[PDB]
This record gives C-alpha cells, structure tokens and sequence, in this order.
C-alpha cells in the first residue's frame, strides 16, 4: 500500500518524475538478478516493477519472453522469487516494489493465499496482466484485505465507464498504456479525465524508449515512466561481460532518471 | 455482456484489458447476426452449396458383428476441407466481413483449422495469417501446403514450446495490435467469451442433423453419442442439440497419450486442475506451482492442454462423461475402420471410435444404439500411420 | 448380346475367346440387376448413406468477375474417397456379389479407382488385387497407401512401359485365368462391351443431379457442361442425361500434354487413328505401323492412350466437341481455383476448368451459363504441384 | 490354305502327330531368328507358328513378352517380319507357316491389305488372338478372299453353339486350348464333338511341356501339339552361347517330335 503515496508526494516537491525500471526476477541467475536490482536502485530507480517467470506470457513480446526463458534455465521458481523479494525488501525498506503477474500464478494455491505471501514479503502492488476490470473482483478484494495495491491498465482505446471503474478500483498508481501490442523496445486527454475522477498517479506504459519521452510524459500529465525492454536487452547483450552489463545499466537508469524533469 | 460468460464456474474473459472492446464488439456482432434472416440465409447457402451439408449418417454393418451394438457414424469427414472445422469458419468469416474487417488471424495444430481459414478467406476476400508450431508442421505437412496454395501465410511458431499452445499465444499477441482491422478466427470452443458460445452455435448443425437422421432411420434417439475432445467444438457441436434429452448419454473422449500414468497424455478435464489461461477458467495441465505444462497425443489435433468451459461444466453436473483412449487404442480403431468399412478416419476421431468399440466389446449382449462423430478424414494422417511399422 | 456393343462403328468385344462367356454373364447380371428393385434400393442406399450423394453444385462468385459467364461446379470432389470413381465401383461390387464372386481385380493410374475398389471390397467382403504402374505409384504415393491400409494388394506393374496401359493389360491377363471366382472392376467407360454401358449407367447420377440442380437454381439448362476425358466415365456420367437436350453443348477436354505438336500429349480422340486394343475399336495413339504408343499428361489419371467408344461416336456425329488443354493451362486453373474460391481441384479436373476459363476470357461479353464437372479433389496432387517451383 | 491338308493327310499315313514349334520373328535378331527356324525344321518341326512383335500382348505371359521385347530391341518391324517370311518360304516351300497376330497389327492399313501381303509372302493361316468368333467376320471374309486359312481358338469353357461356329468358320486346323490364362512354360470330350461337326484337325494349346503330353494329345484325339514357351526359354538361356542354343533347340524339337506317336 503506502510506499507509493510517499514516493509521488516527495517526487512532487522535487518536481521530478518517477522512473520505474522493469526486470524479470531470476534472469539470468539469482545472485546476478539481485545485483542488477541493487545497481538499478543505486543508479536512480524510484520504484521497481518486477516480473515473476510465467511459461505463457500472453502480453509479452520477445525480450521478456527470452528473459523468462533465462530465469527458467536459472531454475527460478515462484517460491525462489518470493525468497528474493523478501531479501530485496530486507535491504531496501522504502522503495516501492510492484509485481507484474499472470493470472494462473496468482490463482494456483488460492488468490488470497497469494496476496498474503505478498504482504508477508513486503510487496506493495500487484498488476495482473490478464485480469480485466470486469473479472477483477476476487483479486482486488483479496489485495485490499492484505494491504496490497491492486494495479489496473488503462489502454489507448478507453472509454468513460472504464476510466471511472479503474479510477474507483485501482490504488498505488494507474498503468496508462501508450500503444497496443505486446512488450518490446520497438513499436494527454485521458490523463485529465483520470485526474478529474481522482485516479491514482498514472505512470506510462509500453513504448517508452526516449529519455525525452519521460520528460514528455511527465509534462503531458503522467507522474512517471516504466521501462523494461531496454533494461532487459542490455542484460541479454552484456551477459558475457557482467561488469559491463552493470555499468551500462548504471548508465541508462542514471540517463533516464536524469531526463525525468519537464 | 448480452450473454452470460460462464458455464457454472468455468468461462469468463481473462484477457488483457485492451482486447476487451474487441470481445464485446464481436458479441454484439454475433447477437445481431443471430437475429438477422439475411445472415442465416447467407450462412445456410454457404453450408449447403459450398461445404456440402447435410453430411451422411452411415450405419456400420461389419464392425459390430457378434455383439448387440448398432453403431452409426456422422460423416463430418465428407465436408469440404475434410473435417468439421469448416462449419464455424464459414460463420465467423461472414461475422468478420459484417464488422467491416479484412484480415483474419488463426492458429492451427492438426492444420485442419488452418486450411479451413485459408479456404474461407480465399472464398470471401479476406487476407489470412496463421500460426502453427514446429512438430505439428512436421506431423501434418499435407495440410501445411494445402494451406499455402490458397494464399495463407503460415507463420511457423517456435517461440518456446512450438505447439498449438504456443500458436494460441502468438495469435492473441498479434490480435492485441491488429484488432481494429483484423478478426481472430479462434479454432475451438474455448478461449474468452463469446468464442465458447459462437463456436458452439456455428457447429450446432452437426447434432441437429444427427437427431433428425437417427429418428428417421431407427425411430428412436441414441443411447449415447460419442466425440473426441481436443478443446471441444465437434463434441459440443454434436452434444448441443441432445443436452435436454436425458435418455441420451454424451461421452467425450480425451487423448490418453502413452497412458495417463505416464504423464504423457492430453486429458485436462479428468486429470488436470482448474487454472486460468487463454482467456478462460477451465481444467488444464499445469505444474504444481502453476506453469502450463504441455500435453501429448499421437494426433496433432487433440494436443491442447486445456479444454472448453462448457465441457468442464457438463462433467461437474454429471450430464456428460469424459473418458480417455491411448495412442494404441486409437491406432487399432483406425486400422479396423479401414479394413472393415472402407472409411479412413482422422486419428482424432479414432479416439472416439476406439471408445465405442470398447463399449461393444466389453459387453457384447448389451443392446445399444450408439453414434460416433467421425469428425475428420485421415488423409493428413496416412504418412504418419505408415511410419509406425 | 442383349444390348448392342457398338456406338456407330466404335465398340465391340475384342477379347480372347476364353473371356467371352465372362462378358455375356456380366451383361446378363447387369440387365437383370437393372430391373431388380432390390438392386436399385441397395445401390441408392449405398450412394446416399455411405458415399454422400447428392453432391453439391457450387456457383463460382469470384473467378468469373468482369465477364458475363456464370460458372457452376459439380462437386464430385466431395464424394467419399474424393472423386467420381466411387459411384460405379459401388454398383459393380454389388454385381460381383450378385454373381456369387469373391475376388475383385482392378487397375489404377491416378490411384483413385484403386482406392475406390479397396474401399468397396472392405465394405462388402470381397478380396481385392490391383495393378498399378511405376510412374503413377511415384506421382500418386498418397493413394498408394490409402489403398494399402484398406487391405488391397498393389501389384506394381512394370511389365514393359509401367503405366495404366500396362496395368490394363496385366489385369486382363489375370482375369483370363480367374474369371469364374473373380470379377474385373474396370476403371473407365472403355474396354469390351458391356463395360462402356455399365460404367455409364453407374455414373449417370452425376448428370441427372446437375440437371435438377441448375434448373432449380437458374430456371434454365446450361449452355455447356464441360468434363475432362481420360477414358471417359465422369464425362459420360455428366453428358449422359443431357444428350437429348440439344441446346446444351457437351465439351470433353483431353490432355494436351506438352502441347499436341510435341507428340507428348494424351489426346487420342482428336489426334489419334482408330485401332483395336483393350477389347475395343476406338481412336488411339499408335505408331504408323500400329504399335500402341504411350501418352503423356502431368495428371496420372488422364494418361490413357485410347478413349471410350461412346465418345468417339458423339464426336463423329458432332453432338459433342472435344478440345485439348496443356499441362501449364491446367496448372494455372489449379492455382486460380484455390486462390479465388478455396477448392483444391484434382489436376485432371483442372483441364476441364482451364477450358471453361478460356471460354470466359476470350469472349468476356458473351453471356453464358456453364457447368464444369469437378471430378476430384487435389490432395493426391499437392506434393507434385509443390515440386513445380 | 492347302499346305495343312497335305501335312495332316501325310502325317495320317505315318501315324505320327504334328509338332508345331512357336517362335517370335526377330527374337533376338533377324539373322539369328532365321537360323533358329531352319534348325527347328531340320530337327523335325512339322509346321511353324510364328508371332510378329506386338507392343501389348494381352494373351501372352512373360517369356513371349520378353521375346517381343527382344525383337523390338533388334529393330524388327512388321515389314521386316514379312521380309523374313518371304525368305523362309523361298527356301522351305512346303512346311505350313501360320502367323499368330493381334488385331491392331492386322487392322492398321486395312484388314484386306494385310491378308493380301500374307498371300503374297506365302503364309497359310493367320490366328488373330483377340478377335473372337463373334467379331471375326471381316477378318475371316478377307482371309478366305486371299486363300489364307482363318484359325480360331476353342477354349476349355466351350459350349455347343461356339463348337459348331468355330467348326463352320475355321480352316487349316483348330487351336484347342488346354488350360486358361496367358502363355507360359508353367501352369477329350470336346475333340469328339469337333470331329462330329467336321472341324479342322485340332492341335493342342497352351500348356504343352511333356514329350508324353504330345503322345497323350495325339491318342486323346488331337492331331498334334504346339509349344512356344519352352522353345523361347532356351533362346533366352543360351543366348550367350548361340551354338549351344541351336544345339538344345535341335535337341528338344527332335525330342518332342520323337514323342509324337501314341
Ligand atoms: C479432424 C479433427 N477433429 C477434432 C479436432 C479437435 O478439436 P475439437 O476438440 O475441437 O473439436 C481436430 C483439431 N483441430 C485444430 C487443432 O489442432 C486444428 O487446427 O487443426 C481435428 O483435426
Ligand atoms: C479424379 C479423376 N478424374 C478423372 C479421371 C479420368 O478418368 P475418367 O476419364 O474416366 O472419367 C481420373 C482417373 N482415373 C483412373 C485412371 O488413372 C484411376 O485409376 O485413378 C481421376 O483420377
Ligand atoms: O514496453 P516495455 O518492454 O518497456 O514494457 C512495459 C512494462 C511492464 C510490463 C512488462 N510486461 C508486461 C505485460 C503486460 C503489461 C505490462 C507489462
Ligand atoms: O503355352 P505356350 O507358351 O506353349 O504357348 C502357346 C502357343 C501359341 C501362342 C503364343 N501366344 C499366344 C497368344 C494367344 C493364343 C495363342 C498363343
Ligand atoms: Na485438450
Ligand atoms: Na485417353
């Protein structure tokens, strides 16, 4: 729940925008994923968006699909994710952690049991990528019960009824989709209406590449911008030169966060 | 939702929020088409004069010898394209052009829904891309080129596990971009609402022709109608007009693979756990921690690890029984139908036939009128069955 | 002879004297079966409920665009087995068992009459041996194993030139021994009397269903009905009920091969000399000194160097016109029917279609109602057409 | 016509039976086929039955089919056959020559023209293997016009109507079929009925192998026996040892003709 309120509230005074990186837990190995998340934070990441490896990523294009394949070769189960998550929180007590999930992984041993270990591990929000607002009820009711922020997507093709629903249901932040498709490092009116309905701080979606895109997003009305594509490509590229990976990572996060004002 | 998305607890629309306007648009299109006399007129004309409906109901005269089982076969193998897939594909392509759409996406595993999308597109002036996975391309190379000749793009999946499961996913990813020009012609009575209802209403003629045919022939309704279950369209096509005739048993047959105990099977409804995937809540084959596990069958067309929601529901209330049939019992009923009746069945439909032969063989003095749905012909399968020597 | 063996000067029974009692026995069997209500009842039942007759009459809606030609297709491709061959084979196997016979001999070139003999035998309890020649076995390997699975013996001819011609001969040699147990299921409307008459009476339904269908649809009889001519059964099947409707043109199409002028063609009726072979007097392809010369066509099913006698006769009195179509024009009409109508035709039937497309293309403002007989599906042909790239 | 009458009439006094060999003209080469027919005659052949190469031998099984293939490789056309036939007659003026034909070869340039060159070359009878009695009329009328004996087959499965027809139509001799099938060196009541109808001297058909079979045939009522199968196999066997071929030929004809009394 709370960590987000503080971040947006203190970012507000800094007249900064949030820069949330996205990374798959486990890609390419436990120890080395954990060093990537500390390097990200220490380079300027305002919050984290973390994905747990699912076999059938319906909303994820190729980099993230390869990323999942990577944690899967590394042996990262659901439970070793939760084990990493409690470790991240144990050493970074304040940064908001959001989880990017697929529905079956949440449903497996009970929806409520899932939100319960999330609360136990110190996770703040959960976005379930394939549960639309109209099927969300047991998911949002279980998250509210464990003080987990239910994140919803607001797509390009959104209408009023939906905008008021996601404004009434979501908490933490609103994922605002800036394109269509599935994730990749290739390929304003809505924001005001959100702010009229008093929805959570819209962060921007798929298709953020440009450092200036963050700038654009921030003055356009968005409180911050999420990026995963980019971050992962580097993990894929410099995977043989680990120190160099860390280094270029440290560079883009610094570089993107540096662009987070406009 | 004009129509309810759930069959007891199974169903729904568990798709990324962006696809949700697409699904309610299709539901509107379906409901208005269902009431439009010019839609049913165009639909019926295309079923009678292009596809060749009504298909026959053949009595077997030699396989049942020495038992008291009368066995009929509903001849879906005699439909244009060579399988039941064609019926639904004609209805969805008229829905697609009624919604002003112009591209079609589809996925295929035995290749038979690939070929039927390829032919309906060429007929109606729509452009068509298909996703198919590597071991199916191999197992079903006949269908790969029939599809290609009619000018359809086969985009050859091997994004991970390369199978129908993988094709399905790839097809939803693409339609998440394309949905305002392109219609997704989904292959079975599964996935997100309204596709379970639309595919059932567009395969319903199978079971209503069987009912009219057997009553004229036998003067009485079957004791059981039997059909194989990959995701469930031919089976719900068959079962649908009989559901309220309680007398009639409905048996769905799932691939038993190398045998259930091996783990190499493709029988989710009786040996899987309910899960959420491919836009629905339905029994599937998944790891204990919830990864979607792949299935197995000697037949490419039944290699899907979940099943359509109306089936999971008909089982739980006990209106329908679902049974399993190993590779070897399907192969044995393929051989036997050729040799005693001169019909070469598709290996998917052989699973339904091997279960009706079991019923007849275990209890030879039981007087019983059965109907199997011979959902396809086995021309795609002859190269494959020959390489099992 | 109860029925006359000659069509003008073409016909007769030029067989070794030993086979002559066999032919008059079959003629007796045919004539009495023709009058027996239980024969026609058994025949009709087997055509409707096993084979799937009536087949459809499809209107083409896209290939004729921009011309004033309306084109229908008679859907023989939708018959069980995948071709017109099945109709006759059901009637002759009931004649064979009516004469107390128990083995069946047959010959095949596209493999399609092989498969239909294999299926009717398995259905009726007869044992079956087939002769097929080497380049056809190769060109049509699909059909080789469908035939094999239903338990038929493929005796693989290469006694000389290994083709239908050679199969034909080998089949007559064997039946010269076997004729008191075995019936010879000859494949076309050719060879010795009464096979020209029997095969025509057993394919006649093709043309009588077309007449009923077009009159209901168009309110009027075709301007022409078009069919390909290998030895002549599907064509005489089609033409037969129309012969007395003078208004209706009858066009038979023969393989033009690499083009008539190359000498590599398979068009005896318009580019051969009358001769005596295969028990008949009819136009054939022979050397100047009278050796029987082999023919050519890209399609295995039309590679026969003579033609059935009733055709040679319909031409001489000018009631029917016979035309030719090269390999390449058949291939072009195969491609075009897939791509604009979603029907994959057998390469034999493509010869009839390429001639109706020529008629339409040469004279676009001529208003004309045509019917092509789409005698088979092209599933046997897809491997072959793909290897022409 | 006539040569047959003399042969059966003089054989009659010798209380011998006729032994007619069958050979394909041209197999394996012209010159060497011609030496085979002189060796046959000089070894005891009473009459000759000669086959002209046809491409599609409907009534001929494999040896004769290979035999045909052999003359065809040798280049023997219809016309080079007639050329050999006038040469045979020019040096053996008395032996009856019968031709074994297929219908198209006779029909090619006119039925009557064919019987005319037969008469011109000095051939005595023609058997057309695939023209049954019921289709024979232009063939038998053209042969009678050129004093060529029309030969007919009387098969195992013969009835009265046929036996009286072939007795009324044939001349020279009657080919009596002793089996069914097609030619190969593998695989009484009728004769009396023939002799009642006053048919020509029945010679026996396919399936003569045994030297004693000739004997049997002769006392059973047949005036002689035809053999081809055997004769040809030897031509096929000793084809590499030509002199030995001639020799074994000279042997069987002597051997078979030696058995021609009983
Ligand atoms: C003749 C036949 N009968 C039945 C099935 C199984 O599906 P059904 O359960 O939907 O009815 C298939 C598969 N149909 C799909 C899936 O692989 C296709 O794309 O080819 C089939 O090939
Ligand atoms: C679909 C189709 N249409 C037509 C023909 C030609 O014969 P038809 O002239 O007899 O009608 C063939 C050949 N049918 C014969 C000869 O090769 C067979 O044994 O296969 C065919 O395959
Ligand atoms: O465009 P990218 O690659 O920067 O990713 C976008 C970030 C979060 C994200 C990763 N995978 C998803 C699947 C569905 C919805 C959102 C996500
Ligand atoms: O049994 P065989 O080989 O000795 O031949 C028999 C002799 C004459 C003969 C050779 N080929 C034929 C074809 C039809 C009718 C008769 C013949
Ligand atoms: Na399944
Ligand atoms: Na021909």
């Amino acid at each position: 729940m709370e960590r987000y309120e503080n971040l947006f509230a203190q970012l507000n005074d800094r007249r900064e925008g949030a820069f949330v990186p996205f990374v798959t837990l486990g890609d390419p190995g436990i120890e080395q994923s954990l060093k990537i998340i500390d390097t990200l934070i220490d380079a300027g990441a305002d919050a984290l968006e973390l994905g747990v490896p699912f076999s059938d990523p319906l909303a994820d294009g190729p980099t993230i699909q390869n990323a999942n394949l990577r944690a899967f070769a590394a042996g990262v189960t659901p439970a070793q994710c939760f084990e990493m998550l409690a470790l991240i929180r144990e050493k970074h007590p304040t940064i908001p952690i959001g989880l990017l999930m697929y529905a079956n992984l949440v449903f497996n041993n009970g929806i409520d049991a899932f939100y319960a270990r999330c609360e136990q591990v110190g996770v703040d929000s959960v976005l379930v990528a394939d549960v639309p607002v109209e099927e969300s009820a047991p998911f949002r009711q279980a998250a509210l019960r464990h003080n987990i922020a239910p994140i919803f997507i607001c797509p390009p093709n959104a209408d009023d009824d939906l905008l008021r629903q996601v404004a009434s249901y979501g908490r933490g932040y609103t994922y605002l989709l800036s394109r269509s498709g599935v994730t990749g490092a290739e390929n304003h009116h809505l924001i005001e209406k959100l702010k009229e309905y008093h929805a959570a701080p819209a962060l921007q979606g798929f298709g953020i590449s440009s450092p200036e895109q963050v700038s654009a997003a921030v003055r356009a009305g968005a409180a911050g911008a999420i990026s995963g594509s980019a971050i992962v490509k580097i993990i894929e590229k410099n995977l043989a030169s680990p120190k160099q990976m860390l280094a270029e990572l440290r560079s883009f996060v610094s570089a993107m966060k540096a662009a987070s004002r406009a | 939702t004009l129509l309810n998305p759930y069959f007891g607890e199974f169903g729904g629309m568990y798709v990324p929020q962006i696809l949700m306007p697409a699904l309610n648009q299709l539901e509107e299109a379906f409901v208005r088409a269902q009431k439009d006399p010019e839609f049913q007129a165009q639909f019926a004309d295309l079923l009678k004069n292009y596809a060749g409906r009504p298909t026959a109901l053949t009595k077997c005269q030699n396989i049942t010898a020495g038992t008291r089982t009368t066995l009929y076969l509903k001849r879906e193998d005699l439909l244009h394209g060579g399988a039941h897939t064609t019926n639904q594909v004609l209805g969805q392509a008229l829905l697609a052009k009624r919604m002003g759409k112009s591209e079609i996406i589809a996925e295929t595993g035995a290749g038979q829904h690939g070929v039927a999308s390829a032919l309906a597109s060429a007929l109606l002036g729509l452009k068509c891309r298909i996703y198919m996975g590597a071991k199916d391309v191999e197992r079903q190379s006949p269908n790969v080129f029939r599809m290609r000749l009619m000018g359809a793009e086969v985009i050859p999946v091997h994004s991970g596990s390369a199978t129908l499961k993988d094709a399905c996913n790839e097809a939803l990813r693409d339609w998440s971009g394309s949905y305002e020009t392109a219609h997704y012609m989904l292959g079975t009575a599964a996935g997100p609402h309204p596709y379970p209802t639309i595919v059932r209403e567009f395969q319903r003629m199978i079971g209503e022709e069987t009912k009219a045919q057997i009553l004229d022939k036998e003067g009485r309704l079957p004791d059981a109608v039997i059909a194989c279950v990959g995701g469930g369209s031919n089976a719900i096509g068959m079962f649908a007009d009989f559901i309220n005739d309680t007398s009639v048993g409905l048996i769905g047959v799932e691939p038993g693979g190398h045998g259930i105990e091996t783990g190499e099977h493709g029988a989710p409804l009786k040996h899987g756990r309910v899960g959420i995937y491919f836009g629905m809540k339905a029994p599937m084959m998944q790891t204990a921690d919830g990864q979607i596990e792949e299935s197995y069958s000697i037949s490419a067309g039944l290699d899907f690890p979940s099943v359509g929601p109306q089936h999971a529901y008909l089982n739980s209330i006990g209106r329908a029984d679902y049974v399993s049939i190993t590779d070897d019992e399907a192969l044995e009923a393929f051989k036997t139908l050729c040799r005693h009746e001169g019909i070469i069945p598709a290996l998917e439909s052989s699973h339904a036939l091997a279960h009706a032969l079991k019923m007849m063989r275990e209890q030879p003095e039981k007087e019983q009128l059965l109907v199997v749905n011979l959902s396809g012909r086995g021309d795609k399968d002859i190269f494959t069955v020959h390489d099992i020597l």
